[PDB]
């Protein structure tokens, strides 16, 4: 049926940039039908917040530098002067159809300078090891741009398999990202090995940093 | 002072039933239209139902028909989803909005969402371990402290530090499914270095679907 | 453009049938489009009033005996047992477009028993004669069929071609119609003649009925 | 006690303007949309534009594009359809109406409307001639009795007889336009034989745009 295809899926974009979005309905419509397009932005773990509607109408609140424009079959989101917190997923609706659908979304990353990451390795407690676990913990923080590499080594054994990695969405304010990387091992295998170590390589790093810590010591 | 709340998500096994409701507030329902519209974990905006609370009128998209029935109470000001006949696919969270006004097609004010996670797993709240400053690990000038919020299901979890008295250089970590089928999350705060063994700090961890609290001091080890 | 095709045009009807309307899109129009296809009733004189909303709700304070339904791009209005005060033009409304637009109109006539016109015939006033002008009057009262014929006569004289007639709206509680002729005359062409005589043909009556006065028998 | 009122209309030569006035009692425009929907003499319906008073948003028909302009005045609860360029063709009963609640694309309230007649020709108000039977004729026991309205322009002109007491039986015909160009009507009622000479019978003319008004006696010559 009728759908909206937006475009591009993802782009980023420096701060006081024009950015521009598309809505372009799937098929052909009879003349004279509206669609009133309006257009929403999500931030991470917030519900989306309306922007324009009917097309080009600025709803209440919402910043002067984003507009709405419609020509036939296609409509425009623009931001006319990028700013930090603009990061955010933007979604077109139309309401041609009842029920009415969304875009599929366009991703805004805000581009800034270089930044490369503190890094901090964080041991597993002496509390979850009696469990029969251990978590060792490294910290990559504020850094852009969201590429990072994070290699671990246990006495010297590269570790393949056993990490898994989380990173945050984009700073609001700042712009960067942080990462975390968790290595998880039996008890008995970390009781065996002394030397726990990360290695980060990032665009900010002339070489890549190595934190690490060897067990019992303080 | 016009808002919306969901209630009513939570964990249900495949096939199950679950009520939502969406209580309204500065606004009545019978003045408007009311929606809901779901989405499900990293995907786009999908929209579910609406009614007209005046007349009863509801439509459907072709995804929940036959299964979700879209109702409201003007005297409790409240709209609700029925969704029975559950399936793995239906997990998201879950947004009633209105529109406002006479202006149609344009969802004004959403609620904050409630997530529905539809799986045979049972639900099981975290251990928080902590993730210890030392003055020996100092890097771009602050030390760094944390609590890893391990082995639980469903999300979420919220973590607050010093009961939300400390929200600067916080970053609490997207969780990750663990090959366990149980998530883990760690939240970490950058701290001077002076702050450390003097400054008090607690990571509060709220796992509402266990009803799992824990606050938990995290410090220097000796 | 997207039009609504009502049929029939019109229809006459008695007390207690059933009628049926319809209204067709002009074309093929998109699925899960909607119309929100409304019916309003119009009586001489007043606004349309609605009567049917979002293709089959009854408005409120309407009669039971209305409804609406609809199926694809083909709706119908009915009404279930229709009564004298059902005398009106039908009209529906279609929504998928902006601007939204109206069918052609439908007029429903109550058919009721025959019934002969009561005849009456007045002269000019003196007043107007001054004025150089004559009017006379001939008026055929509460009958039903709406079809009569009136025939002028002066001095035995057919009149063609200066007379003009009105008819009145179906009545909303008897369902007959009234209907007035008009004969005009300039002053010294009523004054050279006599007798002045309206002759009245119509189904009720077994032969035409015919009145007159004579000029100046006052 | 919904109700919308329009005012405004009248006869306006070609390539004039003209502002007709919707006003609202028993709700707020601020909160509904205002349209105007327009009938040419025995015609259908065609709607003509729609605002949104809260944020201004407009509609037009194509054939007023231009020329007619919507707006309204939330302070005054009343809305307008500015008209200009008028047109022959713009020849119209024009109402106002609302939708109600969020029931959209739903005129549920309606003005009564008010007549735009667009013409050179000039308001004049009609003569009025009483319609009483010959001296000689005869009746079974009811007669009929009326006012003739004759030479008027533009529509429309009312009639009531006996201010609006007598009702039962009343006829009165739509008009007709002469070769004059000028229109006439009759007004008739039917009441007892035995009452003509003694109970009084008056036509209440009222034709509004020349404000000429008439009150006839009609008795038998």
């Amino acid at each position: 049926d009728i759908q909206m295809t937006q475009s591009p899926s993802s782009l980023s974009a420096s701060v006081g940039d024009r950015v521009t979005i598309t809505c372009r309905a799937s098929q052909d419509i009879p003349r004279r039908i509206s669609g009133y397009v309006a257009w929403y932005q999500q931030k991470p773990g917030k519900a989306p917040k309306l922007l324009i509607y009917w097309g080009s109408y600025l709803y209440s609140g919402v910043p002067s530098r984003f507009s709405g424009s419609g020509s036939g079959t296609d409509f425009t989101l623009t931001i006319s002067s990028l700013q930090p917190e603009d990061f955010a997923t933007y979604y077109c609706q139309q309401h041609y159809t009842t029920p009415p659908t969304f875009g599929q979304g366009t991703k805004v990353e805000i581009k800034r300078t270089v930044a490369a990451p503190s890094v901090f390795i964080f041991p597993p407690s002496d509390e979850q090891l009696k469990s029969g676990t251990a978590s060792v913990v490294c910290l990559l923080n504020n850094f852009y741009p969201r590429e990072a590499k994070v290699q671990w080594k246990v006495d010297n054994a590269l570790q393949s398999g056993n990490s898994q990695e989380s990173v945050t969405e984009q700073d609001s304010k700042d712009s960067t990202y942080s990462l975390s990387s968790t290595l998880t091992l039996s008890k008995a295998d970390y009781e065996k090995h002394k030397v726990y170590a990360c290695e980060v390589t990032h665009q900010g790093l002339s070489s890549p940093v190595t934190k690490s810590f060897n067990r019992g010591e303080c | 002072e016009v808002q919306l709340v969901e209630s009513g998500g939570g964990l249900v096994q495949p096939g199950g039933s679950l009520r939502l409701s969406c209580a309204a507030s500065g606004f009545n329902i019978k003045d408007t239209w009311i929606h809901w519209v779901r989405q499900a974990p990293g995907k786009g905006l999908e929209w579910v139902a609406r009614i007209y609370p005046t007349n009863g009128y509801t439509r459907y998209a072709d995804s929940v028909k036959g299964r979700f029935t879209i109702s409201a109470d003007t005297s409790k000001n409240t709209a609700y989803l029925q969704m029975n006949s559950l399936r793995a696919e239906d997990t998201a969270v879950y947004y009633c909005s209105r529109w406002g006004g006479f202006m149609f097609y344009a969802m004004d004010y959403w609620g904050q969402g409630t997530l529905v996670t539809v799986s045979s797993a049972s639900t099981k709240g975290p251990s928080v371990f902590p993730l210890a400053p030392s003055s020996k690990s100092t890097s771009g000038g602050t030390a760094a402290l944390g609590c890893l919020v391990k082995d639980y299901f469903p999300e979420p979890v919220t973590v607050s530090w010093n009961s939300g008295a400390l929200t600067s250089g916080v970053h609490t970590f997207p969780a990750v499914l663990q090959s366990s089928g149980l998530y883990s999350l760690s939240s970490v705060v950058t701290v001077p270095s002076s702050s450390l063994g003097t400054q008090t700090y607690i990571c509060n961890v709220n796992h509402k679907p266990s009803n799992t609290k824990v606050d938990k001091k995290v410090e220097p080890k000796s």
